[PDB]
């Protein structure tokens, strides 16, 4: 019954380690393009100092 | 008057397309929600089976 | 003229608010990649222990 639940807890071990290292690369590029729309207010903001 | 078209006609290419960055940005969560909402279902188990 | 400009007085408010709404986005990709990519390295050691 031990050896039946080490297979269970080390399949959701890996399981949630795939989902948990695939949550991380969806957050690493949402990440990337939140610093462009960062970039992109200081484009707005520099843009909207020219028209004032 | 001219410039200030050729900024404004300008910026709205920037806020469309500034936008997208955002909208981008929040399917991002949507991965994030319904993966790290996985692990969290899934670490349940690996504490389950932990405990027997 | 005057009219415009406090559009712009209030569009540049506009990307002041909505940029700590940006910044604050990343705040949580940094905590999100910090926690999760954390959460990551958990999963190796039950795995890994698992194993053991």
């Amino acid at each position: 019954q031990l050896t039946a639940t080490v297979k269970q807890n080390a399949e959701n071990a890996r399981q949630a380690s795939h989902l948990a290292l695939s949550a991380s690369e969806t957050a690493q590029r949402g990440g990337k393009v939140v610093d462009n729309v960062v970039q992109t207010m200081r484009d707005i903001s520099t843009s909207s100092q020219k028209i004032a | 008057a001219r410039e200030i078209k050729s900024l404004i006609e300008d910026s709205v290419g920037k806020v469309d397309v500034g936008s997208t960055l955002v909208e981008s940005a929040g399917e991002t969560m949507a991965e994030i929600v319904s993966a790290v909402t996985r692990v969290t279902d899934i670490m349940g188990e690996i504490a389950s089976a932990s405990d027997e």
